[PDB]
């Protein structure tokens, strides 16, 4: 029943008040559990939340979740072309550039 | 008729009632096949798409339109199945003019047959008893556990009304090709009817359990022409 | 055949009381509606016959409940109750007439009337919250609706697809005969007592539950018992038991109600056959009017009396009248020559 | 560098007291602004949290499906052998012979039996 | 004495006779009882 | 839960029953009874002194259960408000199954009543079997049961208003007035002109009016226990769960009798 | 067996709950014949104190690691069932708070701490 | 003496479930071997193993029916899984009436002795599972054999009645702080519904069997037509118990599957209220239909229509349950452990077996399928593949929580595949043999029916190998069971989510929707001292 | 003492150290005959059910 | 645009119900026009050649 523009505000508000790594992982886990793929603003707040709690693996796995949530590949490449300044400023590296 | 070695489906029919049974069964299997294919496809899709999945949809738990739809369609299927069943149940029976009567008393481990007509003034009603031919005394070509020393003989294209009763325990009168299956209770008279369209030999077996030699009580019904029936009756 | 005719009466008689409990007051409205339209059915039954109205009533009820689902307005709910009561009245009258027609012999009629009236009690328990706001109740009631549809389809196949005068003694003239008045009024008093008892009792539903089973048992047994025992004697005991219970527990009231109903319903056709025209359809209208009028008018008066003169005094007056109704019922033993 | 380089081939053999030291040495190295972390540290940090060790192992490996398959085949062979052993030692009545099941066909052919799909009693 | 071997009616470890004997005899008796009845009834009626 | 010394007492209102050997003994007695009864009817025993021993042992087993169930409630003091409600639910659920066995016999009676076999002449109670007149002793039994139901309500209202003499007289009269029911129905089995094996009528008449007999002997034993336990100061003015259970049983038996008297004695 | 109690402030066990005796010729009262966990309840209900609480869990606020919801337990552990802040939103999740670690409720995030009495 | 006061004079509810399990294994092994004896005689035409005795073939069938309907499924499903799980799910330390539970256990071994002694004292009791009156008289069965078999159905009835009454009275007034009767799990609802059916269905059976005993031993003439009786009455008094019975064996199974589909598919059950209402309707409409077992006895033409209409309506609630299970497995993640395999195999085999039911409910068609192996093939798919599969799933699901010891995954998978293949080979040709006209309860058959009978005696020898492997699996569980938890990740109750790191998972491992998986590794004897709290 | 031994048997059943069915000094008379006769009854139903499997009658 | 995805499981459900019913109807329209009707036609052709022999 909830709309896109209420989902995408409730989750920014939730990401802006988490205090531990447990909380960030919990909020991310049920953000990717709806019918709606999160907008780039929500992911932008999620990366900052992961930065405050000082975790690197989560910032790389948030991008690995988009590859599965998205329907096709053009959409996945469209996400990576709006979240490009944020990545190159924070320092996040995708998994396919690490090959771990 | 006679059972076939590697059987898969019904026996050949010789009465309208058995054709009705076959048609109703073939009608129901349509919808049953539909339901089975639907369920199997859903399981196949679930296995192929959603095994070891990264995303879990843990908020799709209510449904409102789909619960009407998996409750109304089975109802309409049941109604469609129920219509022809009621028509067949009420329609096919001995509506007009039964033509001949044969009493079949089922004793312990053999059958007894009486022809209620064909009587004289002194009570010489034609009657006999049907036993089973053992393995040791079989001739060349006779079927085992289905062949009897005396066989019922009836005309073709004549209504036959069988009255079933028993004297010892609860037996069952069965002839699968003719579509006849009735019980023989110790203190009541049951009845069934049959019409035969082609000449031949029809074999049958008992149904309800009655003791040691429950597997050795064959029934054998021959359908001959009118002339042969007269010749047979003028000898017994 | 004959058994099928009974199943239909069971369903029809169950439906009306199932709707009574459901509400969604509105029931008060439904009952008056029934009184108003019941008399007319005597003309219809005699000419067209029962089977055409019988199945039409069910589809009218279905469209009425569809109207319930469509519109939530109070006026629409009242109109739906009115149409629902119209269909219920037509179905009940036609079913009683047809079941009377099929079973000519008196004893068979007494046997079948109990099983028919059993649905009247069954409707009370089956559908009190029938089709509630939550979809789960609709889902739970779906299987029974399917069974009703299949049995009605069997009836349709039997009656239609396959091969299966004037009334005298008007209603007021019929009342002029004292036996008719006594027999009709005994049921009305018996129902009126319990109907007034029910609302005030909780202040002074769970208790009424055993009465549902008690009514079923009594109606089943006394239909067979009455012919051998004597129909008037069962009513004479039952009315006095109802008066004793009401004046001063639910199971006993229900069992005595079963006594009175099974004793009084079949006996009416006997008087009509003996001293009047050989017509079954018209007579049941008086009884049905008594049933509906007892519950429609009087529960409000009983509630108003309660807490004004007190629940014990209202129950005392109702029990007094019910106990005094017993001497009148003795006259129902034999009717005069005519 | 040796402590962190190539954790994928050594991580599960260490005790439970040499793992908390690595985890608590990478927890005060991530507080620094990233782009100051070596590549090996990034790979090790990814492996420790989201990798194929411990509670992320698969239920079935490639060497377990073969075991299950070759177990079921062996289970079928034993039953086949026992059934054959019980099958050679039988009571064969006189009717189970072809020369007898050819005469029954003649009898069932004189009286027209199964004009539809078929009559035949030959199974030897 | 709560533990992983404290709710069972039988002893499984630190035992003189190894557990395999008690485990196997149970199944052997359970699957061999139905043949004894057949033997008793066959020998009571002549046939072998 | 913030009372001062609360850990010294239990933290939930239920009963943790101690270890008892009575289930095993009752089971063994029932096994012995079943085997002895199954053999004695076809030879294999001869003497009839083993079946009686088995029945005696079973009854002793129930009595020795009830001793502990009484000591756990009158002396140790473990019957809170929850345990009492549980016991009431259990007794009602047993009485329901006790009633449902009678519906089976009533159905077996109406199935033979309507549709009589050709072997018997098409008539209930047939020729040669004279029924029992219902204007005789079966009238006394109904009056006695109604009076018995009326006298035990005087005992339960004589214990809430705190009168001792007035609770004992009612129980005495009720016991001595059910003994008359048993006697009047045991001297009506000796004045009969039809046996168990003369028809289907005499095989159902003595199978629904013989089980009621056993359930009345049970009532006599129960009321004897209630009198003996009230004489010795076991019952309080607000805690007596034997009286309620023995009152709910008498009313059920009376209602069953009023159906065994309308369906078996009158209709025929 | 020992001194008899008069209110639930001098009841230290099952030894203080025997009671005086009735008099010969009267129907005894529950205040003169009650021993175990019956007379405890009887004494509690004559003052207003309920010995056996039946009040469900708190559903007013969530719990942070600085201000956790406190659960009283006479043991080292207690089972707690969480259903949400407005009290029926979150589905049921069961937890075991103890004296060495806190529960955290993987869905909503409320934290429960154990208070030993 | 500590042994005797703890495993003979017992009161704890979780120490009686273990004894029920040990009894069920024994009484299931016996019946399975009797079935093998049955299938080694119907292999090729002639007299093969039982030399010429057609008695001793009916005794085997009757004993196989009784030992495996009354002594395996009920003790395993209402005794082992009810007594152990219902109190822990509802937060009760023990049940309301402990001594009654103890007697409910102990009445059974006295009952198996009678059944085993009715097969050795004389020719035996070859009357079938349904003991029909005119055959089980004193003219065909003259001996202490039928009587000793009726006394084994009396004791079991007492046990079941006491257990059901205990369950109903415990689930009402013995719940935790905040559990209302709409927040209960589904297994508790299943136990409650089966208990209500047990209360309303058993006294009729007791009346019928006792009347038959009186007719046998005291010449009462209830079922003798020379005094005014009818045998058909007995049939009624049997089948009023007969049809509720067949649901008591499947309803406790249903609940088990629900739990499994909510664990390994990490999603809540789709429409819980819908499923509770569906079970209620399935139970209630199971008492109004009992005469489709007698369509050939000569019923009216207006009573067949009601019974053919009231039998098909049951398909609606069961369809609701099946569709809800597919819906709950749809969106979520699936990991194929050994219980989930049985859960998957249940959903297809039960459907295939129950779709045969809608063909046999028509009174017109039952003239061609009554007393024929179509019925046998019908009810083995719903019993041997619907109830036993649920039992195996429950064992593989709850054994580590009770015992503290884990099992080998590979041998479990091997056993599952063997049982699947054997059971599917053994019961499908019965449909063809039924269509071609093979009667039931016959030791010997004509020559035509040989071929399929040679295929159905091949799967039985696979099912028995599966049973022996199950025995070895239990053995490998008990010995070296503590070192089996590191072989496979099947020991884990729930895998980590996508973002949930391993370090965080190791600190918070159990995320559950019931108390069951939070209790200690073997649950403590007194589990709840201070009560549990629910919102 | 007087008829109210209730306040004296309530101090004996508590702190007894024996099972409640063998605590009072009267349980001997109930418990010796019962267990004595149960043994004979059980040892006579096993002598005749193994004596009946061999076909011996009386 | 390409950065706004809202509903993709509902379409999957609709496509997985629109293929499990067409497939079932295909598998059931073979049972009634390839296994049933020709058998009835064969039977009726048999019975109308048996009557011609008797007529002649
Ligand atoms: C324990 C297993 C079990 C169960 C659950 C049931 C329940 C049912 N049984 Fe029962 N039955 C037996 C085992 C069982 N039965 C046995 C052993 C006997 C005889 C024993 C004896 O004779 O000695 C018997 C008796 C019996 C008979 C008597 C046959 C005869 O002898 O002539 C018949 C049919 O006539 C029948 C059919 C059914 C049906 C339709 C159901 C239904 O409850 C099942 C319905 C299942 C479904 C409908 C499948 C799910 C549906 C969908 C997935 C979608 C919905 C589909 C539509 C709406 C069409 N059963
Ligand atoms: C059918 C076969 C079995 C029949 C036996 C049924 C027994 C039901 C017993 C129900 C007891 C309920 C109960 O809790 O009663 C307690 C004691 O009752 C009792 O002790 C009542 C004893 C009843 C004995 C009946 C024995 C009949 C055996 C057949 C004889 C033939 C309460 O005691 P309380 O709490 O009220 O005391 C408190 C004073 N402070
Ligand atoms: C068949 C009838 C069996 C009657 C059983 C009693 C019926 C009522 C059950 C009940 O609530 O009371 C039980 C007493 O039963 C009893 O004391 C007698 C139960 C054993 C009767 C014999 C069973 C024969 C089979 C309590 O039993 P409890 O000891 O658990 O109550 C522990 C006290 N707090
Ligand atoms: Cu005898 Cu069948
Ligand atoms: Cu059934
Ligand atoms: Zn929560």
């Amino acid at each position: 029943e909830e709309t896109y523009e209420e989902f995408s505000q409730r989750y920014e508000k939730e990401f802006d008040e988490a205090y531990d790594l447990f909380e960030v992982q919990r909020v991310l886990n049920n953000c990717f559990s709806y019918d709606i793929v999160p907008s780039p603003a929500v992911i932008g707040k999620a990366l900052n939340a992961c930065r405050r709690v000082n975790d690197y693996a989560t910032a790389v796995r948030v991008f690995e979740g988009l590859k599965h949530k998205v329907e096709t590949k053009e959409q996945y490449d469209a996400y990576l072309e709006e979240l490009k300044d944020v990545r190159e400023e924070l320092g996040i590296d995708l998994k396919e550039e690490l090959f771990p | 008729d006679v059972p076939t070695p590697w059987g898969i489906f019904f026996q050949d029919s010789a009465t309208p009632n058995m054709e009705g049974i076959i048609e109703l069964h073939n009608n129901i299997m349509f919808y049953l096949v539909l339901i089975l294919t639907f369920v199997s496809y859903i399981l196949y899709t679930i296995i192929y798409n959603y095994s070891n999945a990264t995303i879990v949809h843990k908020y799709m738990n209510h449904g409102q339109l789909i619960e009407i739809v998996w409750t109304t369609l089975p109802a309409v299927i049941l109604l469609i199945i129920a219509f022809p069943s009621f028509i067949l149940l009420y329609l096919c029976d001995e509506v007009i003019s039964p033509a001949m009567t044969i009493k079949a008393i089922g004793l312990q481990w053999y059958w007894k047959y009486e022809y209620s007509d064909f009587i004289n003034d002194d009570g010489e009603i034609v009657e006999f008893e049907s036993y089973v031919i053992p393995e040791e005394l079989l001739e060349d070509g006779q079927l085992r556990l289905l062949d009897v020393d005396a066989s019922v003989v009836v005309p073709v294209d004549t209504h036959i009304r069988f009255i079933v009763s028993s004297a010892d325990v609860i037996h069952d009168f069965c002839v699968p090709a003719l579509g006849v299956k009735v019980d023989a209770s110790p203190g009541r008279l049951n009845q069934t009817s049959a019409l035969i369209q082609r000449e031949g030999v029809y074999y049958g077996q008992c149904s309800e359990l009655c003791g040691v030699m429950h597997s050795a009580m064959p029934i054998k019904i021959e359908a001959v022409s009118l002339y042969e029936f007269i010749n047979w009756l003028d000898e017994q | 055949s004959r058994k099928l005719i009974l199943f239909i009466v069971f369903l029809a008689l169950l439906l009306d009381n199932m709707l009574l409990t459901v509400v969604v007051l509105l029931f008060a409205s439904k009952a008056t509606v029934q009184l108003i339209t019941n008399p007319f059915i005597g003309l219809l039954t005699n000419r067209i016959g029962y089977p055409i109205p019988i199945f039409a009533g069910f589809c009218i009820m279905f469209v009425s409940t569809i109207m319930f689902a469509f519109s939530s307005s109070y006026a629409f709910l009242l109109i739906a109750r009115s149409l629902q009561g119209i269909g219920s009245s037509c179905s009940s009258v036609a079913g009683m007439g047809m079941l009377a027609s099929v079973y000519t012999d008196d004893e068979e009629r007494g046997n079948v009337m109990g099983i028919a009236l059993g649905g009247l009690a069954m409707g009370v328990l089956v559908g009190p919250p029938f089709g509630s706001v939550l979809y789960e109740f609709v889902g739970k009631t779906a299987p029974f609706l399917v069974l009703a549809a299949l049995v009605l389809l069997d009836g349709a196949i039997q009656l239609f697809v396959l091969q299966p005068s004037q009334k005298g003694t008007p209603l007021t003239t019929l009342l002029k005969d004292p036996y008719i008045l006594i027999a009709a009024g005994s049921i009305c008093f018996a129902n009126m007592g319990i109907a007034m008892l029910e609302p005030a009792l909780p202040i002074w539903g769970v208790a009424f539950l055993p009465a549902s089973i008690s009514y079923l048992i009594g109606t089943n047994i006394f239909g067979i018992l009455a012919h051998k025992m004597g129909r008037w004697l069962c009513a004479l005991l039952g009315m006095i038991i109802v008066g004793v219970s009401i004046l001063c527990p639910n199971f006993g009231v229900g069992f005595a109600i079963g006594m009175v109903d099974s004793s009084m319903m079949p006996i009416m056709g006997y008087l009509v056959d003996l001293r009047h025209v050989s017509v079954y359809g018209s007579v049941y209208a008086i009884a049905d009017v008594a049933f509906c009028m007892g519950y429609a008018i009087g529960p409000s008066a009983g509630g108003a009396i309660a807490k004004a003169i007190g629940f014990p005094w209202l129950m005392t007056i109702i029990g007094i009248i019910d106990i005094l109704f017993a001497p009148l019922c003795f006259f129902l033993r034999s009717p005069p020559a005519k | 560098n040796a402590t962190v380089t190539n954790l994928e081939k050594r991580w599960e053999d260490l005790p439970e007291t040499d793992q908390k030291d690595i985890i608590s040495q990478l927890s005060e190295r991530q507080k620094l602004p990233w782009k100051d972390l070596t590549l090996s540290e990034k790979k090790a940090a990814w492996y420790i949290s989201f990798g194929e060790w411990g509670p992320r192992r698969p239920v079935h490996t490639k060497e377990d499906k073969l075991y299950i398959f070759w177990g079921t085949v062996i289970g079928i062979v034993i039953s086949a052998t026992i059934f054959g052993a019980f099958r050679y030692n039988r009571n064969v009545p006189k009717t189970m012979n072809r020369e007898w099941q050819a005469a029954s066909d003649e009898y069932l052919k004189s009286k027209n039996a199964e004009p539809f799909t078929g009559y035949s009693q030959i199974q030897s | 004495d709560v533990g992983p071997y404290s709710n069972l009616p039988f002893k499984v470890k630190n035992r003189r006779v190894p557990y395999a004997v008690p485990h196997f005899l149970f199944f052997a008796i359970g699957m061999g009882i139905p043949f004894f009845a057949c033997y008793v009834q066959l020998k009571r009626s002549g046939s072998i | 839960m913030r009372i001062q010394n609360r850990e010294n007492l239990q933290l939930f209102p239920f009963h943790l029953v101690t270890n008892s050997p009575w289930p095993l003994t009752t089971s063994l007695a029932l096994m012995s009874l079943a085997l002895t009864l199954g053999l004695t009817m076809h030879g294999y025993i001869g003497n009839h002194l083993w079946l009686f021993l088995a029945i005696s042992l079973v009854l002793s087993s129930i009595f020795l259960w009830v001793r502990d169930v009484v000591i756990e409630g009158t002396y140790l003091g473990d019957h809170t408000i929850a345990v009492r409600k549980g016991l009431n639910i259990g007794f009602m659920l047993f009485v329901l199954s006790e009633i449902l066995i009678f519906a089976a016999l009533f159905w077996s009676y109406f199935h033979s009543a309507m549709g009589p076999t050709i072997e018997i002449g098409c008539q209930w109670p047939p020729v040669g079997i004279t029924s029992i007149k219902p204007t005789e002793l079966p009238l006394l039994n109904t009056i006695i049961l109604l009076a018995s139901g009326a006298t035990v309500t005087w005992a339960h209202h004589s214990i809430l208003y705190k009168d001792r003499q007035g609770t004992l007289v009612g129980l005495f009269i009720t016991t001595l007035l059910i003994i008359l029911f048993v006697g009047c129905q045991v001297l009506e089995y000796t004045w009969a002109t039809f046996t168990i094996a003369d028809s289907v009528f005499g095989s159902i008449f003595y199978a629904g009016t013989g089980l009621h007999f056993i359930h009345m002997v049970m009532l006599i034993v129960m009321l004897a226990i209630c009198y003996a336990r009230m004489y010795f100061y076991h019952f309080t003015s607000n805690h007596h769960l034997g009286l309620e259970t023995t009152i709910l049983y008498l009313h059920v038996l009376d209602i069953i009798w009023l159906f065994l008297y309308i369906v078996f004695y009158w209709w025929g | 067996q020992f001194k008899t109690a008069t209110s639930i402030a001098e009841v230290e066990g099952l030894e203080n709950l025997v009671g005086p005796g009735a008099k010969t010729g009267t129907v005894p009262t529950d205040l003169e014949q009650a021993t175990g966990l019956e007379r405890y309840e009887l004494l509690g209900k004559l003052e207003g104190i309920e010995v056996f609480d039946e009040t469900p869990l708190e559903a007013v606020r969530k719990g942070t690691m600085k201000d956790p919801i406190l659960i009283d337990s006479y043991d080292d552990y207690r089972y707690v069932g969480c259903t949400g802040v407005p009290a029926d939103s979150h589905n049921i999740e069961w937890l075991k708070p103890t004296t060495e670690k806190n529960a955290r409720c993987w869905e909503c995030g409320s934290v429960y701490k154990l208070n030993f009495l | 003496m500590n042994y005797i006061n703890r495993w003979l004079f017992s009161t704890n509810a979780k120490d009686i479930a273990v004894l029920y399990f040990i009894f069920a294994l024994f009484c299931g092994l016996l019946g399975s071997i009797m079935s093998l004896i049955l299938r080694l005689e119907l292999s090729a035409p002639g007299n093969q193993i039982l030399m010429g005795n057609h008695q001793l073939f009916n005794v085997v069938a009757t004993a196989h029916a009784v030992l495996m309907v009354f002594f395996l499924v009920m003790p395993a499903a209402i005794g082992f899984f009810g007594n152990y799980l219902l109190p822990l799910m509802i937060g009760a330390s023990d049940m309301s009436f402990a001594r009654l539970n103890n007697i409910s256990f102990w009445l059974l071994p006295p009952a198996l002795v009678s059944l085993l002694a009715s097969a050795l004292i004389e020719n035996g009791a070859g009357t079938g599972w349904t003991v029909y009156p005119p055959l089980a008289g004193v003219q065909s069965h003259s001996g202490p054999s039928v009587d000793l078999a009726i006394f084994a159905l009396h004791l079991t009835s007492i046990s079941s009645l006491l257990g059901a009454i205990n369950f109903i009275t415990t689930t009402l007034n013995m719940r935790t702080i905040g559990m209302t009767m709409s927040k209960l799990p589904l297994f508790v609802w299943a136990v409650v519904f089966t208990s209500i059916l047990l209360l309303l269905s058993l006294p009729v059976l007791s009346a019928g069997v006792t009347l038959l005993l009186l007719d046998r031993n005291f010449n009462t003439s209830f079922f003798e037509p020379a005094g005014g009786g009818d045998p058909i009455l007995y049939q009624h008094l049997f089948w009023f118990f007969g049809h509720p019975e067949v649901y008591i064996l499947i309803i406790p199974g249903f609940g088990i599957i629900s739990h499994i589909v909510s664990t390994y598919s990490k999603k809540p059950v789709f429409g819980a209220i819908g499923m509770v209402y569906a079970m209620g309707s399935i139970g209630f409409l199971g008492l109004l239909v009992w005469s489709h077992h007698m369509y050939t006895v000569g019923l009216d033409v207006d009573s067949r229509a009601y019974f053919t209409s009231a039998t098909m309506v049951i398909a609606v609630p069961t369809g609701i349950k099946i569709f809800s299970w597919l819906a709950t497995l749809y969106g979520g993640s699936i990991r194929y452990t050994t219980p989930m395999l049985y859960a998957f195999a249940f959903l297809f085999l039960f459907t295939v077996g129950g779709l045969s039911g809608v063909v046999l409910s028509n009174a017109s068609l039952d003239i061609a399928f009554h007393d024929t192996y179509y019925v046998i093939g019908h009810f083995h798919y719903v019993l041997s593949l619907g109830a036993v599969f649920s039992l195996f799933a429950g064992y593989y699901y709850w054994s580590p929580l009770i015992t503290g010891l884990y099992y080998n995954n590979n041998l479990a998978n091997i056993q599952f595949w063997l049982l699947f293949i054997g059971t599917n080979v053994t019961f499908f040709p019965m449909h063809f043999l039924g269509l071609n006209g093979m009667p039931r309860r016959i030791p010997d058959y004509p020559d035509a029916f040989a071929g399929w009978n040679a295929i159905s005696s091949f799967g039985s020898l696979i099912s028995i190998i599966s049973v022996i492997l199950f025995a070895y699996v239990i053995y490998d569980q008990l010995v070296n069971g503590l070192t089996n938890k590191q072989l496979s990740t099947n020991s884990l109750f729930k895998n980590p989510d996508f973002i949930e790191s391993n370090i965080i998972f190791n600190d918070n491992s159990i995320k559950s929707s019931s108390i069951d998986f939070l209790l200690t590794s073997p649950p403590l004897p007194h589990t709840f001292n201070t009560p549990a709290i629910q919102s | 003492t007087a008829t109210e031994k209730i306040i004296e048997l309530q101090k004996f059943y508590q702190s007894t150290n024996k099972p409640i069915y063998a605590a009072h000094p009267r349980s001997k008379y109930y418990l010796i005959p019962y267990f004595g006769l149960l043994g004979v009854s059980v040892a006579a139903t096993l002598f005749y059910t193994g004596r009946a499997c061999f076909g011996i009658k009386d | 645009s390409l950065t706004r995805i809202q509903g993709s499981v509902k379409r999957r459900i609709l496509t997985d119900i629109s293929v499990g019913l067409t497939l079932g109807f295909g598998f059931a329209s073979y049972w009634w026009w390839g296994v049933h009707k020709p058998t009835v036609a064969h039977r009726e052709n048999y019975y109308i050649e048996l009557a011609k022999k008797k007529k002649a």
